[PDB]
């Protein structure tokens, strides 16, 4: 939500490495987003077993979405209660907005049909009623 | 000139030196082409010279090779 | 039709004498590119408009005979008509000059071989060994 | 003998131009070799501190075709053996492309030069991070 | 795009009703240069079935629509 | 003798550029030049369905200045007495104009051509009249 | 230096005969301009980078001799 609010988005485009004219190798091969959510972002690493800093640019956003969340809570009800009007409500009227803009594009009516098409030899596995009930 | 420029390479096995568009006539600038005369005789003439001269000498009873009759 | 220098065009050569010469005699690759390419779009330019209406021409003045074009009026000179044997069609000259022509192919390109091998010590670094002649070398 | 020092140039105008693209006669051709004749002086005049005149009739072209694509090299002003080294055409070319993109309404990926690639400009958009302006204005 | 730059085939020629017919004819004209060239084989309903990892789509797919 | 068809042409580029203006040398002549001959090659072709080789040689220019405003004309290929009535040149421009105002990035005020003026374009904007759409909308 | 016509380009005029009779002689407007346009061009041209040369060297000439140019 911070990195949002400038016109070139940062997600848009990949970066130029020391040399400035080709690009980074990680961000060529690959989507610009999946870069900036791998590497720009998470700064992931190659396995579980390589545990590695902090990564400061991650602490200020916890830390303020633990504030948001006390300074809400702070009494739980007759303080919660004054915020749920706005929360519980925003979402309905994004939703709608986003739906009437999806259902408009080229791939939409044509990525729905995916959605309601089953196949009846999936039913019979029990992972999937496993996770139906979770 | 493209049909001309394509079967030179092909046939003779030459190429031109610098490309050459429709505004030019490079067949047209040799004396038989541009002075109207037909140019096969000197295709045919060229086959009868040594038929004529293979059959002469087995007349005259030839030994060795050919261009020594 | 007359040809001249770029350096000092008040010296311009005729074919006959001066421009046969030069392809004749020189071993210069530049200037024998120069000549070379100079009669051609220096006289071949102007012949282009004219046989483009001297075919026309030519070709009604054949179909008036009975022919059907000027190539098939020019094999008209081998042909023979019922003598039991003898016979040959104006239609046949092209398929015996296309078949004859197939059995020199092969001492011909033994022979193209041979001189391309040999002007690349007389012009080194502008022929290739597998590619074909240069047209203004020959 | 030429094939060395030629570029190969391709152009897609109903992709730039979707529609409205006008046709490709021969008029266009004149355009795009006065063009790179443009280009040419240009180079040769604040890198080489010369003054050559090089014409439309300079700039040689091969094997058109429908895609558009074709082949062309330069040669000096009136020497027909001096053809100027493909690497400098390279150079012309990357300091006027930005102009000669203009007189046909191309950009750069319609008017692929096939040896020669687009660089300029890196991303040095950010003075403030406005990411953590945004975290306090919180 | 590929085969157009094989064979130099005008631009608006080839579009995807007549794709089969397109490169059956530039196979069987020249076989050498058409085995060559290097195709890419996909289709509808096939990237439909990429999995998304674990909160990694409304990170990859809605930001990738909405740029 | 030759100012009754002479066409006169305005040039500001500091004005339409601001800055980036590019210096204006002969170099810019010689495009702009090969460009109107470009101009006059497609309305004879596709008005009067003729096809005339003009080059830059037949664009004639006088009175250059600072203000970098000339005038010029145009005669036939190789008939310097033939001198094609203003009233055509008047038209090849009228309709080649968008395409020589992108070769220079002028834009029809920095190019003024003092006899030719602009007119492209009627107002046909509203299929509604938005205004009595809002006044039911409240 | 010579002359020649754009429609038979195999016709040159020299200047001494030939080019000065037409300008003598002619009252056609268009050939006298053809001929007079054109002998500045052909020849005019060449002698132009000629004529530079000479006059920086016929002024050091006469500097060196006590004369201004
Ligand atoms: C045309 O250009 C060629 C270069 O391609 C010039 O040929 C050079 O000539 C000089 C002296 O004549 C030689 O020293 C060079 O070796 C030549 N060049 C090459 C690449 O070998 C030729 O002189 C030019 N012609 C004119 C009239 O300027
Ligand atoms: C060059 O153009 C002029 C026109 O400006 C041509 O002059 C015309 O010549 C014909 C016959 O020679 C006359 O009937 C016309 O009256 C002439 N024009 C004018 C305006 O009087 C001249 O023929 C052209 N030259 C060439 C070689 O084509
Ligand atoms: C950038 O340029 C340098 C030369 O200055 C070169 O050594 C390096 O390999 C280039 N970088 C890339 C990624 O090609
Ligand atoms: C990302 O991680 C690597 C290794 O963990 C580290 O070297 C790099 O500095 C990190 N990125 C930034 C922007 O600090
Ligand atoms: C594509 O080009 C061929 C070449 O002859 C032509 O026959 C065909 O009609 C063209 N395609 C279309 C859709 O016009
Ligand atoms: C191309 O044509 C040849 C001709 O026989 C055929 O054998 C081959 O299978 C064809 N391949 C493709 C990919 O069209």
């Amino acid at each position: 939500l911070f990195n949002s609010f400038q016109e070139p988005l940062p997600w848009s485009d990949c970066p130029l490495n020391e040399n400035q004219t080709g690009y980074v190798d990680e961000c060529a091969r690959s989507s610009p987003v999946d870069y900036f959510w791998y590497r720009e972002t998470l700064n992931i690493s190659t396995s579980i077993s390589d545990s590695g800093s902090i990564q400061w640019w991650m602490l200020l956003c916890l830390a303020c979405a633990w504030s948001v969340l006390y300074m809400c809570t702070i009494r739980g009800i007759e303080t919660t209660g004054k915020a749920v009007y706005i929360t519980s409500t925003l979402p309905y009227v994004v939703l709608t907005i986003f739906l009437i803009r999806g259902l408009t594009l080229k791939g939409a009516t044509n990525g729905i049909v995916f959605l309601f098409t089953p196949n009846v030899t999936e039913l019979a596995q029990p992972d999937t009623w496993l996770d139906a009930g979770a | 000139m493209k049909k001309w420029w394509e079967m030179k390479r092909e046939i003779v096995g030459v190429v031109e030196p610098v490309p050459h568009d429709e505004t030019y006539c490079d067949p047209a600038s040799l004396f038989h082409v541009s002075n109207d005369y037909s140019f096969i005789r000197y295709y045919t003439r060229t086959l009868y010279q040594f038929q004529f001269q293979e059959a002469l000498c087995q007349a005259a009873k030839h030994e060795g090779p050919l261009h020594k009759c | 039709g007359k040809v001249c220098n770029p350096d000092n065009p008040q010296e311009c050569l005729l074919l006959e004498p001066g421009l046969n010469e030069i392809m004749a005699n020189s071993l210069d690759y530049n200037e024998r590119l120069w000549a070379w390419e100079s009669w051609r779009s220096e006289v071949g330019k102007q012949l282009r408009p004219l046989y483009e209406e001297y075919v026309v021409l030519k070709n009604e003045m054949a179909r008036a005979n009975h022919y059907e074009d000027y190539g098939d009026y020019w094999r008209g000179d081998y042909e023979v008509n019922g003598v039991d044997g003898y016979d040959y069609s104006r239609g046949q000259l092209i398929e015996d000059v296309e078949h004859t022509f197939e059995e020199i192919k092969p001492l011909y390109e033994h022979l193209h071989a041979y001189v391309r091998a040999k002007l690349m010590n007389a012009y080194p670094s502008y022929i290739s060994p597998i590619g074909c002649l240069p047209a203004h070398l020959l | 003998p030429y094939a060395d020092q030629s570029i190969k140039v391709r152009i897609s105008l109903k992709s730039a131009l979707g529609d409205k693209a006008y046709e490709w006669n021969d008029n266009e051709m004149y355009l795009f070799r006065s063009s790179v004749a443009y280009a040419m002086r240009q180079y040769f005049l604040k890198v080489k501190n010369q003054m050559i005149l090089f014409g439309e009739e300079d700039v040689r072209v091969a094997n058109l075709k429908p895609r558009i694509s074709f082949n062309f090299f330069v040669t000096a002003p009136k020497n027909v053996s001096d053809i100027i080294p493909r690497t400098e055409v390279e150079k012309a070319i990357r300091m006027s492309r930005s102009r000669i993109n203009d007189a046909f309404r191309l950009n750069d990926n319609s008017l692929e030069f096939l040896g020669i690639q687009p660089t300029l400009g890196p991303p040095n958009q950010p003075p403030v991070s406005i990411w953590l302006i945004v975290f306090g204005v919180v | 795009l590929t085969l157009i730059n094989g064979f130099d085939l005008p631009e608006g020629n080839v579009t995807q009703e007549n794709f089969v017919d397109m490169q059956q004819r530039c196979n069987a004209s020249d076989p050498a240069a058409y085995a060559q060239l290097v195709f890419q084989t996909c289709d509808i309903n096939a990237f439909l079935s990429e999995a998304v990892e674990g909160t990694g789509l409304a990170f990859i797919v809605f930001t990738e629509a909405i740029t």
